[PDB]
């Protein structure tokens, strides 16, 4: 609905040989409130770096990064600005047993919900040293059913491209004790969040609430 | 790489220890990826000279800076300017290790200048500060004419009118000056008792001197002085409990110096690894050129910040000011001055003793020392003040009614009694009605005395800018509490946006509209015949007033106002007397007024009913400590209904 | 007295060319009919060369700046909008020699207006090497004496200031020939002016209407 009014869109060479006084001149040369960034883990940390060499880290600005950066997700490194924000995936906390049980849940209930059609697993063909096969409308039934499936809950709808779709994403944020943590769930298309305010954080740690800011309050 | 930067000074010995600590600044960066050296001169009794001998200073070497210091010399406003208009040619940054005065900052000026002391003008904030935590409101600003003094109270009213504050008054005296008791006296007739001091030490004296003789030293008082005025023969003689402030280290002329070397290592440091290695000017003569990098190399000089500084973490404001330097709170306790507490320009910290106040008292004084006679102004207007001769004996004839209890009345004086043709005249009357009783419940409930009187023009008072100037000032009763002929104001006032600007009202104690009057088609503001001229209905109000400028304030009606610029009256009931005579067809205005006439004599009709609604509420001047407690009295008066008891007596008793 | 709507300020950084690529933003962004800018003469040489990248010197915008810029009278600069409107005082088109003949008028009138009071010619100061002169003496008149004086029925009234109060100016501009031309005085403070119609000389904008009673 809303314009979106745009700033500004640079793309700068963030690799592990390059000029650094042209990206940090390009740096220090900004204002905007929010911005968006779409790196990796490598460029990430020396973006951040640079970034907060230039000024740019303090209480007043916001980032928000894609999943691709952000690594183990269980060791957030140096010049990470506190108030980094995400949004991972359900079972971003589970267990690696669990997960290898939630996809042999989801390969048993693919082979029974097949079983309650025609009755019978499909042979395998792993002929891998002759390697035949032209297109073979058996495994294709079988693939064609392995798509949907659901367990007490968590829906795994597969996309025709292999990405799951409607999944209940979660948003989270470097706490201020560098530790991720949840502010926000996402299930069916609504967002909700912890807070009803961005909490805002600063160098000495101590949180500010901006000049021009205040609650009100009523009833009915 | 050699780097060399240089310096003057005039000691001849802390030189040695400038060469020491450019020599231990080099220890912490010495693999000859660049290399320091150092150069120094010597101040002397003649200025032409001393330029010329700072030119051959940087003729000299390579230079890529200057420092320079205060001598033993007395004068202490000229001694860095040959240095700095000389070197300002070639844009060569220069740094200052101790010098106070305000004209160092005018960047148009002085092309390339830097500071590591705050100037004089600084401690407007301070003040500022120390205003907010002890809530002193009401100031007064006593200044003088020296380019520093304007400085500093322009900086003060910048803050103040970012808080939209403004000053109670602000007077200044010409510099070098004797025998000033007038502008004391001046200050003297007004309710705001704090006093703001700036000026070199001897006129610090002469007014000590005067205001001693004043009486304006004693309790009641509070006055706070800068650094400059409690220093040298101005010290002698003062008042007790005068408070002030001291720098934090200042004046130690060597302190300074190793963060002046530190600070211009960390940016030389950082300059040399740029693309642009011009290499600084080299010659006093024949090279009419300026250095291809100085702007870039103050830009990285300003913006370049320290981690530990004997005196501090050093940063630059955006003209080089010494950017959160510490400030000492001060006292006069009999005789001997004291620390009191610790202010860092952001925050004041009370750190010691108790701090005693010029009367002696330990508790905290008050400004505005409230008044108890105040005069107050009103107008002529029927159903609220009644104005009649007075008898012969001296008092005008007693009225009794029927309720069993007498009609209060006051003594009002002022006008000519015959406003068309009178040359001069002010004559003594009487006073009476709604409002009167209303003040005299009021001035019953709070303590004070009161001298009524009437205005000098007749209109209540409307906004207006005469020709051939572009101040406007508020003519008629509005003007009076402005320019100060009064004090209160106890009659019908509506309030609008353009006066809530300048004053302060209270909460309404009446609500009303605006109507018409017709004598027994017509009916709202919504008929061609109204909004297009003709012969047959004629529509009118009084001049002055606030519906001519809510006529005024509306571009789509501009036609019908054009028909009230024609004629209209500067009037009263005689406007009423006027529709009477079949001379108006109709009358607009506000809706008691209309309201008790058509229902009390014969008649008359209002048409329809009202359409913009508004109040009516006393007026005061800005910021002033009474409005709250006349509030709190207007609300009880609601709650007790007492207004309800009033309101019959003078309203409800027609038709 | 007129209600003046402005639209925006903007605050630039132009030099050299290195930091050169927010003020191109900045100026991409705002639009108005009327521009009033303030430069110096090294700077509006990159001020106008990148404004005339981002669609702002056609006829249908108008410039104006003080006379701190076009500081070369005698032979404006390229790049330059055809047609900006500037300010400057009166005799701009006279000679070296008439100034200095203007020069020596003044200080003359001032020292012969002294005269006819038949008080002295009061001698200057002694040397550098001396670093004197103290205090102000009654030589203090004479420079009050030095301001008022007019020449040639030609005001010079000098303000406290150290500048000229209320003198006569010119605007000029810059027409299809590239050379400055007056446009209109300013004696007594009424204006007078040489074309009633702006010309618009030479997308687009300002486009022309007509109607009748
Ligand atoms: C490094 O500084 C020293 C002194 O600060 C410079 O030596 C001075 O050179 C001038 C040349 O006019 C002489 O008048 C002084 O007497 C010298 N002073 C001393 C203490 O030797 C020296 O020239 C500077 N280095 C360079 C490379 O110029
Ligand atoms: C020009 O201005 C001066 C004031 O600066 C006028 O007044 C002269 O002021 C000095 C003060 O030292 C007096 O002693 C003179 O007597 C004043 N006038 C004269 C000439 O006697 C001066 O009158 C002004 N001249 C004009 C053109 O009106
Ligand atoms: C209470 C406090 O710490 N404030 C200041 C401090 O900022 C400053 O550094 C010091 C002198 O340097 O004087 C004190
Ligand atoms: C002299 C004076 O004004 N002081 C007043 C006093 O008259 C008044 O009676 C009292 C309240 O009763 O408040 C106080
Ligand atoms: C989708 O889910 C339905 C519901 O159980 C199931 O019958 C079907 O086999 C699944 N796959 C496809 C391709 O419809
Ligand atoms: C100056 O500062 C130094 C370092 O803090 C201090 O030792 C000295 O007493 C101060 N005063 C003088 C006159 O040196
Ligand atoms: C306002 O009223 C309170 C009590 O209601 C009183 O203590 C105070 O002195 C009054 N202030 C003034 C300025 O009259």
């Amino acid at each position: 609905h809303v314009s979106w009014r745009l700033l500004d869109v640079v793309t700068l060479e963030l690799g592990p040989g390059g000029p650094r006084a042209r990206t940090q001149r390009l740096l220090r040369q900004l204002d905007a409130p929010v911005f968006v960034a779409y790196c990796s883990r490598e460029e990430a940390e020396v973006l951040f770096a640079e970034a907060a060499q230039a000024g740019l880290v303090g209480p007043g600005h916001v980032w928000l990064v894609p999943n691709l950066a952000l690594g183990s997700t269980d060791a957030p490194p140096a010049t990470f600005p506190v108030g980094l924000i995400s949004v991972v995936t359900e079972s971003w906390r589970l267990s690696l047993r669990q997960k290898v049980r939630d996809g042999v849940a989801i390969l048993a209930l693919g082979a029974h919900s097949y079983w309650r059609q025609h009755g019978t697993l499909p042979a395998p063909a792993g002929d891998c040293r002759v390697h035949p096969g032209p297109v073979s409308p058996a495994r294709e039934a079988f693939y064609r059913h392995l798509l949907n499936v659901t367990w007490e809950g968590r829906d795994f709808s597969f996309s025709p491209g292999g990405y799951l779709v409607q999944p209940t994403m979660v948003v989270i944020a470097l706490n201020r004790h560098r530790l991720w943590e949840m502010v926000g769930r996402w299930e069916h298309g609504v967002l909700y969040m912890k807070y009803p305010v961005w909490p805002r954080y600063s160098a000495s740690l101590q949180p500010v609430v901006d000049s021009r800011h205040l609650t009100v309050a009523t009833l009915e | 790489k050699i780097v060399n930067i240089g310096a003057v000074l005039s000691t001849r010995k802390h030189e040695q220890m400038f060469r020491e600590a450019v020599n231990q600044a080099n220890k912490r960066h010495g693999s000859w990826k660049i290399q320091l050296n150092a150069t120094s001169v010597t101040h002397k009794p003649n200025a032409i000279q001393m330029a010329l001998s700072v030119c051959e200073d940087l003729i000299s070497s390579q230079v890529y800076a200057i420092l320079v210091s205060h001598p033993p010399t007395p004068n202490d406003h000229f001694t860095p300017t040959p240095v700095s208009y000389t070197a300002g040619f070639y844009r060569i940054p220069v740094l200052g290790l101790t010098t106070r005065m305000s004209i160092y900052s005018d960047k148009s000026i002085h092309l390339s200048f830097l500071r590591t002391v705050p100037p004089y003008s600084h401690q407007s904030s301070v003040w500022f500060e120390m205003m907010r935590v002890y809530s002193w409101n009401h100031i007064i600003l006593l200044v003088s004419d020296d380019h520093e003094g304007r400085a500093a109270q322009k900086r003060l009213e910048t803050l103040l009118e970012e808080r939209e504050s403004k000053a109670e008054k602000v007077l200044q005296f010409d510099p070098g000056t004797k025998n000033v008791t007038a502008l004391l006296m001046e200050a003297k007739e007004l309710e705001a008792r704090v006093i703001i001091l700036s000026a070199s030490e001897d006129d610090a004296a002469t007014v000590y001197r005067a205001a001693a003789m004043l009486n304006m030293t004693g309790s009641g008082y509070v006055w706070l002085v800068g650094e400059r005025e409690i220093s040298g023969n101005a010290l002698r003689y003062a008042p007790d409990g005068i408070l002030g402030l001291q720098l934090i280290n200042g004046k130690n002329e060597s302190a300074h110096i190793s963060d002046a070397v530190g600070v211009v290592a960390q940016a030389v440091h950082e300059l040399l690894e740029k693309e642009n290695i011009t290499d600084p000017p080299r010659g006093c003569v024949g090279n009419t050129n300026i250095w291809k990098t100085g702007p870039l190399f103050k830009r990285v000089l300003m913006s370049s910040k320290y981690a530990d500084g004997v005196t501090g973490r050093v940063e630059f404001n955006e003209d080089g000011d010494r950017k959160f330097a510490n400030y000492s709170i001060m006292n006069l306790q009999n005789r001997k001055l004291v620390q009191v507490g610790i202010y860092n320009g952001t925050h004041v910290i009370p750190n010691d003793r108790k701090i005693i106040w010029p009367g002696g008292e330990t508790e905290k004084p008050r400004g505005y020392q409230m008044s108890t006679r105040l005069k107050i102004v009103t107008i002529h207007q029927e159903p609220f003040v009644y104005v009649k001769p007075t008898l012969s004996d001296g008092t005008c004839k007693e009225e009794f009614t029927v309720n069993g209890d007498p009609v209060k009345k006051v003594i009002c004086t002022g006008p000519n009694d015959t406003s068309p043709g009178s040359p001069r005249h002010t004559v003594p009357q009487c006073c009476y009605g709604f409002c009167i009783d209303l003040l005299i419940k009021l001035a019953r409930t709070m303590n004070f005395t009161y001298e009524v009187h009437l205005v000098a023009d007749g209109k209540f008072g409307t906004q207006e800018r005469v020709n051939n100037s572009n101040k406007k000032e508020w003519n008629g009763m509005m003007g009076e509490l402005l320019s100060g002929q009064a004090d209160m104001i106890v009659a019908p006032l509506t309030i609008n946006n353009e006066r809530a600007q300048y004053i302060e009202f209270s909460k309404p104690f009446k609500y009303q509209g605006l109507t018409i009057l017709v004598k027994k088609r017509i009916t709202g503001i919504n008929d061609p015949r109204l909004r297009n001229p003709s012969d047959k209905f004629i529509y009118a109000t009084v001049k002055q007033s606030s519906v001519d400028i809510y006529f005024r304030r509306q571009v789509e009606l501009s036609t019908m106002y054009r028909h009230m610029e024609k004629h209209n009256y500067e009037s009263a009931a005689e406007a009423i007397q006027a529709v009477r005579d079949n001379k108006l067809h109709a009358f607009i205005w506000d809706s008691a007024v209309l309201e008790f006439e058509a229902s009390q004599k014969c008649d008359l009709v209002t048409t329809g009913e009202l359409f913009f609604r508004s109040g009516f509420g006393i007026g005061m001047r800005k910021d002033s400590p009474w409005k709250q407690n006349v509030s709190l009295s207007i609300l009880k008066s609601h709650e007790n209904g007492f207004m309800e008891d009033l309101d019959k007596t003078w309203v409800r008793y027609q038709e």
